[PDB]
C-alpha cells in the first residue's frame, strides 16, 4: 500500500477574476441627489430666516415703545 | 480560496484610490534603451515594455 498525500479525487475552482461590483449609481444622479438636498436646505433656511425677522422687528417695536 | 478573495479586496482598498495613483504615476520612467543597456531584470523587464520571462 502507498500513503503519500495526492489531491484525493481533484479539488474544485478557484477564481481569480477582478471581482468589482461597482457599487453606487450614476453620477448624473449623485448632481440631481446633490441639487435637491441643496434647494431644500436653502427653502428651510429662507423660511427660518424670514421668522426670525419678524421676531426681530417686534424686539425692535420693544425697545422703540420702552425708551422715554 | 481565502487569498483570492483577500487580494480582490486589496485591489477594492488601494488601486483606483485617487491620491495614491497621483503620488506614484508622474514619476520614475524607464527607457527600453536603458532598460536593456542598466541591466534591469525581473518585474523591471515585465513593465518597461519588451516581452521576456525565464
Amino acid at each position: 500500500v502507498k500513503q503519500d498525500m495526492p489531491p484525493v479525487g481533484g479539488y474544485g475552482p478557484i477564481d481569480y477574476k477582478r471581482n468589482l461590483p461597482r457599487r453606487g449609481l450614476s453620477g448624473y444622479s449623485m448632481f440631481a441627489v446633490g441639487i435637491g438636498a441643496l434647494l431644500f436646505g436653502y427653502w428651510s433656511m429662507m423660511r427660518w430666516n424670514r421668522e426670525r425677522r419678524r421676531l426681530q422687528i417686534e424686539d425692535f417695536e420693544a425697545r422703540i415703545a420702552l425708551m422715554p | 480560496k481565502n487569498f483570492s478573495l483577500r487580494i480582490d479586496e486589496l485591489e477594492e482598498m488601494l488601486t483606483n484610490n485617487r491620491i495614491w495613483r497621483n503620488r506614484t504615476v508622474d514619476i520614475g520612467v524607464v527607457t527600453a534603451e536603458d532598460a536593456l543597456n542598466y541591466g534591469f531584470s525581473g518585474v523591471m523587464l515585465r513593465g518597461s515594455g519588451i516581452q521576456w520571462d525565464l
